[PDB]
């Protein structure tokens, strides 16, 4: 009845092309973020998905009314009729609001002209993953947002005291990674348009090495011990040991292909492919060692006889030593 | 106030103008002159039997309601004037999915001459259906068609005509080739009529003649098959006192042939007949088995 | 250019019979060939456009057919006013005309 | 109040504005200056022969109709007024699929200046076609590019130029690609002729060099290692037919 | 894998609206398609479609044609990805039957009536369809009334019977395995004194 | 993925009428002019409302002001699975919906029939 | 197949060596493939345990 009168009076003679305090002072916007879930983190595209409720509050003295009603609780119908900040997410490959069954949007206007404006968003946010120490890699990658056309003199964003709130984290879609914390930040960036207040939220993700363990580390070491098995086979059985070594090599190369195919095509060396390369070197060493032993059979029997036993011990000891060095260096980093 | 006089011209031009009615609605057949410029000839999808093409689609007709007199002989107008006038409802008959580009604005163009002639040009990408016969694959050639005409206007109302000599009305840009696996030998155009369930419609057809390049398939299938045949036959020269070695030769060659035969088809659609490559692989498998 | 070989050079047929004039195109011309009737000391008259499309005012006995390089014009049950020259031309490219075909009785 | 002054100024500017006519409709061409801030280059694909980049695409021109002298400030307006003003019909010729980001609102800016200068920016992601010569792959260099052109307005209606002419494009050195290094980039101004007239064109092009290390590790090393393991067969005595044939056949299979 | 087929069709609808009756003009008015936004059209939908669109180049591919008595002919060029649940127990010797269900969303059977114009020739172009892997063996038109909790609604069903061609599978999976079994049999012709050879044959055959 | 007819029904006294018809089976575009609940799916990821050939919606106004409003949706919803017993695993996939923008003091939801028969 | 190798005589060394090698390679392939079908969860499923035990038997 009279809420219609209040609404009609608020919008009459109102220009939503002009921000409140157009030529007086910058519009101050307080922002809150509720993180529903932080989605999968695909390193192939170096991006991660996040679903949030994004709340923005600001003062518009034009949206000022006097009545017994203290707050106007509205749906999305009236969002397009008032001035809304043009906030955008700077490192987003793509983003979308939600529209089923109606636009997932909320508007509340208070007695003193305070406006609260909330909407639900899913965002594919870009972040560059430095994949050194992968799969023992930890990342803290951002979600940045600012105004598109309003420089610092016109719009200033401000984190509230309890601005960013996360949910449970038990129902999230993080498989390779675990959420370990977050932090918020503010700064000013210079662009061809002007100086812009840029807000940032950093989510700390640590990779959990359980999928890659059983996918690459266990098969590779098992292939290595299979290569070792050759040292006990009778030196006279040439086809047996030759086939053992060469099949080990082909299995090694297939495993290397798959493991590296896990991640994007980066030219530098990760921790995983150093391990795979050392395993390949070990298998190659076993095969060439058998070749040399067989060659020395014809020249010197004692040489080959003692070479077999020497390899039997020098190979596993070297592999255990390499394991110790590798895991100590990478886990404690 | 030159802008003001031109605004007055434009407003007088659209006054009492019904864009729901074609020019010469009950007393004449509308003649749309048509021209195509191919800025690129996208790739050819063998699996989907389709091809992509980027064009400037140019249409010109005469609208007697749009005559004007002013200090210009042509009006180069922003593409939102086209939505206020009648334009032909041309569509591609064998189009699967096309897109009218609108970045950063609708990639459209409208020139009105003072005698009422219109030029209406669009930039658009067409995914079109190209039925293919792959009996001679990978040494096959195809004529991929592009058919367009009016939706809803029969031959008695709208007819289409090439703006220039039919042989010169479809022009392909020099550098505009996105063909990886094929060669564009040339293009052909024709005009005809199709009887639908709603009437008799003019159809304009272009055929793009493509010849497949054999190089990829040589290296990936023919050379490996010949190599496996050679390797299988090399086993004859081994001594008969080496049964394991010749057995390994035979089994591994057969395994390689089976892998190659599984690999070869994966590039082509799942047609129900044998191609030339299929016959070659079959004979190579026969030689290894023999 | 595109050469339109029209045959026969001449031919005669009485009144009431069916005749078939033929025109051969060098290259591909699609359905862009037209047939012209030129009576003595007169200008040519379009009979068939497209490849099979009777021009307005053309009796129903005249009829054209063909596509690509092969085309024909069959005059069924010729009358006495069908004595003239018959030219075939292509308009696929810059126009070229056949040498002509004279029709006597 | 300054709000009332701004409101009346904007209402006057938008009153009687004919969006169907470019600035100086009958007169000389309107000159549009272009700025590009490249946020990222996303996926250089050899399979699709294309790439994706995200950029802050900005255009600037003078529109004497949108001039005001009653207030001393540059008017940033809600980006919905861009639908009421004339903007150039710029398109990218070689782009395969593009969009303007639309969260939380359409990411475009419209800024007026007292002398009539309009400043019109867009955050765009374009998948642009780029035909790659793979003859020297992976030791290859690729030169891709974005072609910027006017669609409707010929060169006597509109002029394109880079604002700065060398600093018009920023953000290139900050781009990291997993597989390529940006060798350098050029800015070209030209005019192209079509059957319908001659149109202004700006070309931005990048030279991309492919990194070798990934290919070394994944595909080169294994080939040398399989060749050496095949060599191992020469140190085996000719008596061992099964061993040598297994070695050779398995190396061929690998 | 997706259990669905894609079909493109010219979808025509015809009814009569006495409001749109005219008598001064003798001929049939083909109007610009944009007038369809200003007229009542039936709320037809496809119950099993997953994603669909009307082609929109160069303009929206729809036809509006009025007749003096008031009849409206409404046409659309549509591509629907209809759900096609397939029983693969006999794959690739299987015959599949999936359909397109056409129903009015909001109008119950006392507001609207669906029928096939022709009732046997209402669907055309089926015999000219060439599927690389199937062959349309049979198609049927049905008229039904379906009952929901919100009422009962007219429904039309167009069905297709697809028989899968087998030649591709003979070339791809049947012949290779048969040949591999023939190969397996060679082991019995090799002297049983040879262990490496016969085990090589058997193991290689299994792995192939 | 789930395809549903999503039916909502509430009373609007402002939409009372008295005419020859007891019910107005109205077009899908009348709904845009009236207040409707802003229901949304708490665990929805990317849902679609079908508008082929027209918006797949429905509005029925009874003379007493009772509204029926149904729409055809494809809902894609998160189903957090615990794959410890895979592939011998059973799951309970939720579908949570409620009102954006209206608290329990303003809009409440109830099942139209017995809860065991409302889905 | 791995256990079939126990019935071959002790003189046919390359035969039993081929049995062991090929069975282990098969198990590794079978392990990769069976992990393909699943989301990259960080824990072990029942299928993972069955595969691990079968691999242990083949290795033994
Ligand atoms: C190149 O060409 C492209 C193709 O043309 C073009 O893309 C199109 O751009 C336009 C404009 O940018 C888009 O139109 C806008 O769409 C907004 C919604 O966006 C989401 O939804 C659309 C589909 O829209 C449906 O859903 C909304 C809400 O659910 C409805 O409002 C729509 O009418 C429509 O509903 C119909 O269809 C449904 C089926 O889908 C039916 O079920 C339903 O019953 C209806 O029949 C999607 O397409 C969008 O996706 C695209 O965009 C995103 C962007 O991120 C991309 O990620 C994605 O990939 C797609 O590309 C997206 O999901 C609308 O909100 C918007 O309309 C409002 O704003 C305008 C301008 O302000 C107003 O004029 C308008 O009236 C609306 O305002 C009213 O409503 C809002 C609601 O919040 C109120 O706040 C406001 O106050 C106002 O209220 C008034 O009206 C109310 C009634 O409406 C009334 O209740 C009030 O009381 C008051 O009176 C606008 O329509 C269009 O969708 C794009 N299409 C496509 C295919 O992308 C592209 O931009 C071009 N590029 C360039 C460079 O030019
Ligand atoms: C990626 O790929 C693109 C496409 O090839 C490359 O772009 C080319 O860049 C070169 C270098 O800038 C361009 O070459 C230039 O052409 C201009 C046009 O020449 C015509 O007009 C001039 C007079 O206007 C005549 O002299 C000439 O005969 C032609 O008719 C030249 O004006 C440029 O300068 C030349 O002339 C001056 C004055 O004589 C000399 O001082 C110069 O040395 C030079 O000789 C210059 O030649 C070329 O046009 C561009 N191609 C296209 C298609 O635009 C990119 O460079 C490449 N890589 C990168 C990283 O972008
Ligand atoms: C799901 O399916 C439904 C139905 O198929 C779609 O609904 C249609 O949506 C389109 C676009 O929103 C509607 O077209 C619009 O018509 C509006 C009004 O047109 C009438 O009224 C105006 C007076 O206000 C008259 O001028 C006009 O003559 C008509 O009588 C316009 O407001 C819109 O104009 C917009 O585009 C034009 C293009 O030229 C511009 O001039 C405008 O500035 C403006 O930008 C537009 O023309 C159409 O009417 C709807 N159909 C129905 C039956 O209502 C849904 O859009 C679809 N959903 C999705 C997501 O696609
Ligand atoms: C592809 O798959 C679809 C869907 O499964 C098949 O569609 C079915 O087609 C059959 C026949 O074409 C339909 O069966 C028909 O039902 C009609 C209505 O049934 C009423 O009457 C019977 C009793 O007669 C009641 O039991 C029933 O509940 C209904 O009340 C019948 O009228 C049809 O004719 C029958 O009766 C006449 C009487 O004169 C006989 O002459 C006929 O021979 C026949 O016995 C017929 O029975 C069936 O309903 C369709 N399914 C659905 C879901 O609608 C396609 O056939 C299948 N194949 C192809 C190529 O698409
Ligand atoms: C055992 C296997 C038996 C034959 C295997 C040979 C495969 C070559 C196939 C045909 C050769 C060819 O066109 O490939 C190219 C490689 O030039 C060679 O021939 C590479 C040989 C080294 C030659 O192309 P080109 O260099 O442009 O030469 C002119 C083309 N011409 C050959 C058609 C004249
Ligand atoms: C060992 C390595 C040999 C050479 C290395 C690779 C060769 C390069 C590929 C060949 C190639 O692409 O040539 C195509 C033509 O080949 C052809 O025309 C293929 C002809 C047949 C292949 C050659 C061998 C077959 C006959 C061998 C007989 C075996 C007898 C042994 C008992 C090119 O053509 P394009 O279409 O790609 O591009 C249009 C150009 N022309
Ligand atoms: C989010 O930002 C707010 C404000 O920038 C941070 O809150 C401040 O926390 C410090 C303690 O480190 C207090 O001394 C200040 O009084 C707080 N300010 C306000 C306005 O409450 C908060 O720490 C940030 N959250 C993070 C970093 O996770
Ligand atoms: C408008 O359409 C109607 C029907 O499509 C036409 O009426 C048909 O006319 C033809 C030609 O005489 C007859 O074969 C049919 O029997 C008629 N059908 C019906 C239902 O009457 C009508 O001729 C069309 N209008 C014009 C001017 O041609
Ligand atoms: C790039 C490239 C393409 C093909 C091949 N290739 C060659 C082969 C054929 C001709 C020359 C050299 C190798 N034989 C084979 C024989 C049996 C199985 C596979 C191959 C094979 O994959 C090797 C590398």
């Amino acid at each position: 009845g009279d809420v219609t009168v209040i609404l009609n009076n608020l919008l009459e003679g109102y220009d939503n092309k002009l921000r409140p305090d157009i030529g007086v002072k910058p519009t101050l916007i307080h922002t809150d973020m509720y993180v529903n879930s932080i989605g999968p983190v695909n390193a192939i595209n170096m991006e991660y998905t996040i679903d949030i409720f994004f709340a923005q509050t600001w003062y518009d003295r034009r949206l000022k009314f006097n009545s017994t009603i203290k707050v106007l609780r509205l749906n999305s119908n009236m969002v397009g009729k008032i001035w809304i900040p043009d906030t955008f997410f700077r490192n987003s490959k793509k983003a979308d609001a939600h529209w089923i069954t109606t636009p997932n949007r909320m508007l509340r206007i208070w007695n003193d002209g305070r406006v609260l404006y909330t909407l639900r968003l899913t965002i594919d946010a870009e972040c560059q993953l430095q994949l050194h120490n992968f799969p023992m890699d930890e990342h803290s990658c951002p979600l940045e947002f600012s105004s598109y056309g309003y420089p610092r003199e016109e719009i200033v964003y401000q984190w509230k005291r309890s601005s960013v709130e996360v949910g449970d984290t038990r129902s999230w879609r993080l498989y390779q990674f675990s959420f370990v914390g977050l932090r918020n930040t503010t700064e000013v960036v210079k662009t061809t348009s002007g100086d812009y207040v840029v807000m940032s939220v950093y989510f700390d993700l640590s990779r959990r090495m359980g999928y890659f363990t059983i996918q690459t580390y266990i098969p590779c070491t098992l292939i290595v011990v299979l290569s070792w098995v050759s040292f006990w086979i009778n030196k006279d059985a040439v086809p047996a040991r030759t086939s053992l070594g060469i099949t080990t090599v082909l299995t090694m190369t297939t495993l290397s292909t798959i493991a590296r195919k896990s991640l994007p095509k980066v030219s530098y060396v990760t921790a995983m492919d150093l391990f795979v390369s050392v395993c390949f070197i070990f298998v190659f060493s076993a095969l060439v060692e058998y070749g040399t032993l067989h060659y020395f059979v014809s020249s010197q029997p004692a040489r080959a006889a003692k070479m077999d036993s020497y390899a039997r011990i020098f190979f596993p000891t070297a592999f255990c030593l390499f394991n110790l060095v590798y895991w100590v260096s990478y886990l404690y980093l | 106030d030159n802008t003001t006089v031109f605004t007055r011209i434009l407003d007088r031009l659209l006054d009492g103008y019904d864009n729901r009615l074609r020019p010469g609605l009950g007393e004449r057949v509308t003649e749309v002159k048509t021209d195509i410029f191919v800025t690129s000839f996208g790739p050819v999808s063998d699996h989907d039997m389709e091809y992509t093409i980027d064009v400037f689609f140019r249409q010109s007709w005469k609208d007697e309601r749009l005559k004007f007199k002013g200090p210009m002989t042509v009006l180069r107008l922003n593409n939102l004037m086209a939505s206020k006038i009648w334009t032909p409802d041309t569509f591609f008959h064998n189009g699967k999915k096309s897109v009218a580009h609108n970045m950063t604005m609708p990639n459209k163009l409208l020139r009105i001459t003072e005698d009422g002639t219109l030029l209406y040009t669009m930039r658009l990408t067409v995914r079109a259906e190209c039925p293919m016969h792959l009996e001679d694959f990978p040494m096959d050639a195809h004529a991929c068609p592009l058919k367009f005409g009016s939706y809803a206007y029969t031959r008695a109302e709208v007819v289409y005509e090439w703006t220039r000599e039919p042989a010169r009305s479809v022009v392909v840009a020099e550098d505009g080739s996105r063909l990886n696996q094929y060669d564009l030998l040339g293009q052909t155009v024709d005009s005809g009529i199709v009887q639908s369930s709603t009437g008799e419609y003019v159809v304009m057809t272009t055929h793009f003649h493509l010849k497949r390049k054999i190089g990829y398939f040589v290296i990936q299938t023919y050379l490996p098959c010949i190599m496996t045949v050679i390797l299988s036959q090399v086993s004859f020269w081994l001594n008969r006192e080496s049964v394991p070695a010749r057995t390994v030769f035979g089994v591994t060659t057969v395994l390689t042939m089976t892998t190659l035969s599984i690999s070869a088809r994966n590039s082509l659609p799942k047609v129900a007949y044998a191609t030339a490559m299929d016959w070659f692989i079959a004979v190579c498998y026969a030689f290894v088995f023999s | 250019n595109i050469v339109m070989t029209q045959s026969p050079k001449s031919m005669s047929m009485s009144v009431g019979e069916r005749v078939t004039l033929s025109c051969k195109a060098s290259e591909y011309v699609g359905t862009y060939v037209s047939w012209y009737q030129q009576k003595p000391e007169q200008s040519p008259k379009l009979l068939i456009y497209g490849a099979s499309n009777r021009y307005t005012g053309v009796p129903d006995r005249f009829t054209g057919s063909g596509s690509a390089t092969d085309f024909t014009l069959t005059i069924g049950s010729v009358q006495a006013e069908d004595l003239a020259d018959y030219h075939c031309g292509q308009s696929y490219s810059y126009p070229t005309f056949g040498a002509g075909t004279k029709l006597e009785l | 109040s300054n709000m009332s002054l701004v409101k009346e100024t904007v209402d006057r500017l938008l009153k009687g504005y004919d969006i169907r006519l470019r600035p100086d409709f009958g007169g000389p061409p309107v000159a549009v200056g272009m700025n590009i801030d490249i946020a990222s280059i996303d996926m250089v694909s050899e399979v699709n022969m294309d790439y994706t980049l995200t950029m802050y695409f900005q255009q600037a021109w003078r529109d004497k109709r949108l001039s005001y002298n009653v207030i001393p400030l540059n008017l940033t307006l809600d980006n919905r007024v861009a639908d009421q003003l004339w903007v150039p019909d710029t398109y990218f010729l070689n782009d395969k699929k593009s969009f303007v980001h639309g969260v939380t609102v359409k990411n475009r800016m419209i800024r007026l200046h007292p002398d009539g200068t309009v400043l019109y920016g867009l955050r765009i992601t374009t998948t642009a076609a780029c035909m790659m010569d793979l003859r020297r792959y992976p030791l290859d260099e690729q030169n891709c590019t974005l072609e910027i052109e006017s669609y409707g307005y010929t060169t006597d209606d509109i002029e394109f130029y880079w604002r700065g002419d060398d600093n018009a494009v920023t953000g290139v050195t900050k781009i990291e690609l997993p597989q390529f290094s940006i060798v350098d980039y050029k800015l070209i101004t030209k005019k192209v002729v079509f059957s319908t007239g001659s149109y202004p064109r700006l070309s931005l092009s990048f030279k991309l060099k492919r990194n070798i290390g990934y290919f070394i590790l994944q595909t080169y090393m294994p080939s040398i290692l399989i060749t050496i393991l095949s060599w191992v067969s020469f140190w085996i005595n000719y008596d061992a037919s099964a061993a040598r044939v297994a070695l050779g056949i398995t190396t061929v299979l690998t």
